Protein backbone atom coordinates (compact mmCIF):
# COMPACT_ATOMS: atom_id res chain seq x y z
CA UNK A 1 0.00 0.00 0.00
CA UNK A 2 2.64 2.41 1.22
CA UNK A 3 6.20 3.35 1.08
CA UNK A 4 8.02 5.50 3.09
CA UNK A 5 11.49 6.37 5.45
CA UNK A 6 11.76 6.10 8.83
CA UNK A 7 14.05 5.94 11.55
CA UNK A 8 14.41 2.10 12.66
CA UNK A 9 17.38 0.66 10.76
CA UNK A 10 21.14 1.05 10.91
CA UNK A 11 22.04 -1.95 8.13
CA UNK A 12 19.32 -3.22 6.50
CA UNK A 13 18.15 -2.05 3.50
CA UNK A 14 14.39 -2.48 3.73
CA UNK A 15 11.91 -3.51 6.45
CA UNK A 16 8.07 -4.47 6.70
CA UNK A 17 5.98 -2.93 9.10
CA UNK A 18 2.46 -3.50 9.78
CA UNK A 19 -0.71 -1.16 10.42
CA UNK A 20 -1.55 0.62 13.59
CA UNK A 21 -5.27 -1.63 13.22
CA UNK A 22 -4.11 -5.35 12.03
CA UNK A 23 -2.32 -8.91 13.52
CA UNK A 24 1.66 -8.57 13.81
CA UNK A 25 3.68 -11.52 11.88
CA UNK A 26 3.13 -13.65 14.62
CA UNK A 27 -0.24 -13.22 15.30
CA UNK A 28 -1.45 -13.52 11.83
CA UNK A 29 1.16 -17.00 11.06
CA UNK A 30 -0.18 -18.49 14.82
CA UNK A 31 -4.15 -17.10 14.05
CA UNK A 32 -4.29 -19.02 10.68
CA UNK A 33 -1.82 -22.06 11.55
CA UNK A 34 -4.29 -23.70 13.74
CA UNK A 35 -6.73 -26.16 13.32
CA UNK A 36 -10.73 -25.03 12.91
CA UNK A 37 -9.32 -22.27 11.54
CA UNK A 38 -12.67 -20.75 10.05
CA UNK A 39 -11.32 -18.89 7.24
CA UNK A 40 -13.94 -18.38 5.37
CA UNK A 41 -14.53 -14.61 6.13
CA UNK A 42 -11.99 -13.68 8.96
CA UNK A 43 -9.28 -14.71 7.10
CA UNK A 44 -9.34 -12.36 4.03
CA UNK A 45 -9.59 -9.61 6.35
CA UNK A 46 -6.58 -9.09 8.65
CA UNK A 47 -2.52 -8.59 7.71
CA UNK A 48 -2.13 -5.04 5.99
CA UNK A 49 1.55 -3.80 5.09
CA UNK A 50 3.69 -1.31 4.50
CA UNK A 51 7.14 -1.11 3.49
CA UNK A 52 10.36 1.25 4.47
CA UNK A 53 14.06 2.07 3.10
CA UNK A 54 16.77 3.22 4.92
CA UNK A 55 18.65 6.30 2.75
CA UNK A 56 22.28 4.89 4.57
CA UNK A 57 23.48 1.41 2.95
CA UNK A 58 25.31 2.58 -0.59
CA UNK A 59 23.64 -0.21 -2.15
CA UNK A 60 20.31 1.56 -2.33
CA UNK A 61 21.82 4.93 -3.45
CA UNK A 62 23.91 3.26 -6.40
CA UNK A 63 19.86 1.76 -6.89
CA UNK A 64 18.64 5.25 -7.14
CA UNK A 65 21.39 6.72 -9.73
CA UNK A 66 20.75 3.93 -11.67
CA UNK A 67 16.86 4.59 -11.58
CA UNK A 68 17.55 8.03 -12.43
CA UNK A 69 19.11 7.17 -15.63
CA UNK A 70 16.57 4.48 -17.27
CA UNK A 71 12.71 4.95 -16.37
CA UNK A 72 12.21 1.39 -17.65
CA UNK A 73 15.20 -0.80 -17.32
CA UNK A 74 14.83 -4.23 -17.17
CA UNK A 75 16.95 -5.29 -13.71
CA UNK B 1 -31.21 22.21 13.17
CA UNK B 2 -33.22 22.09 16.45
CA UNK B 3 -29.76 21.06 17.81
CA UNK B 4 -31.87 17.75 19.90
CA UNK B 5 -28.93 16.64 22.20
CA UNK B 6 -30.05 13.46 23.41
CA UNK B 7 -31.84 12.89 19.99
CA UNK B 8 -28.63 13.92 18.64
CA UNK B 9 -26.65 11.49 20.42
CA UNK B 10 -28.98 8.56 19.75
CA UNK B 11 -28.90 9.64 15.96
CA UNK B 12 -25.21 9.23 15.76
CA UNK B 13 -25.89 6.13 17.37
CA UNK B 14 -27.96 4.43 14.95
CA UNK B 15 -26.22 6.17 12.06
CA UNK B 16 -22.96 4.44 13.17
CA UNK B 17 -24.15 1.51 13.91
CA UNK B 18 -26.06 0.80 10.25
CA UNK B 19 -23.23 2.80 8.84
CA UNK B 20 -20.66 -0.09 10.66
CA UNK B 21 -22.96 -3.06 10.09
CA UNK B 22 -23.59 -2.30 6.12
CA UNK B 23 -19.24 -2.14 5.78
CA UNK B 24 -19.17 -5.41 7.78
CA UNK B 25 -21.61 -7.15 5.66
CA UNK B 26 -20.23 -5.89 2.70
CA UNK B 27 -16.69 -6.98 3.27
CA UNK B 28 -18.25 -10.22 4.92
CA UNK B 29 -20.40 -10.48 1.81
CA UNK B 30 -23.26 -11.34 3.95
CA UNK B 31 -26.84 -9.67 4.43
CA UNK B 32 -26.72 -7.26 7.32
CA UNK B 33 -30.05 -8.18 8.15
CA UNK B 34 -28.66 -11.69 9.52
CA UNK B 35 -25.43 -10.01 11.26
CA UNK B 36 -26.49 -8.60 14.74
CA UNK B 37 -25.99 -10.63 17.19
CA UNK B 38 -21.79 -10.59 17.45
CA UNK B 39 -22.74 -6.63 17.32
CA UNK B 40 -24.80 -6.51 20.12
CA UNK B 41 -22.72 -8.83 22.27
CA UNK B 42 -19.65 -6.68 21.66
CA UNK B 43 -21.82 -3.61 22.38
CA UNK B 44 -23.66 -4.84 25.06
CA UNK B 45 -20.82 -5.91 27.36
CA UNK B 46 -18.81 -2.88 25.90
CA UNK B 47 -16.32 -1.94 28.94
CA UNK B 48 -14.38 1.35 29.47
CA UNK B 49 -11.93 0.56 27.23
CA UNK B 50 -14.73 -0.27 24.37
Amino acid sequence: EKVTISNRLVSSPCCIVTSTYGWTANMERIMKAQALRDNSTMGYMMAKKHLEINPDHPIVETLRQKAEADKNDKA
Amino acid sequence: VEEKCALMEQVAHQTIVMQFILELAKSLKVDPRACFRQFFTKIKTADRQY
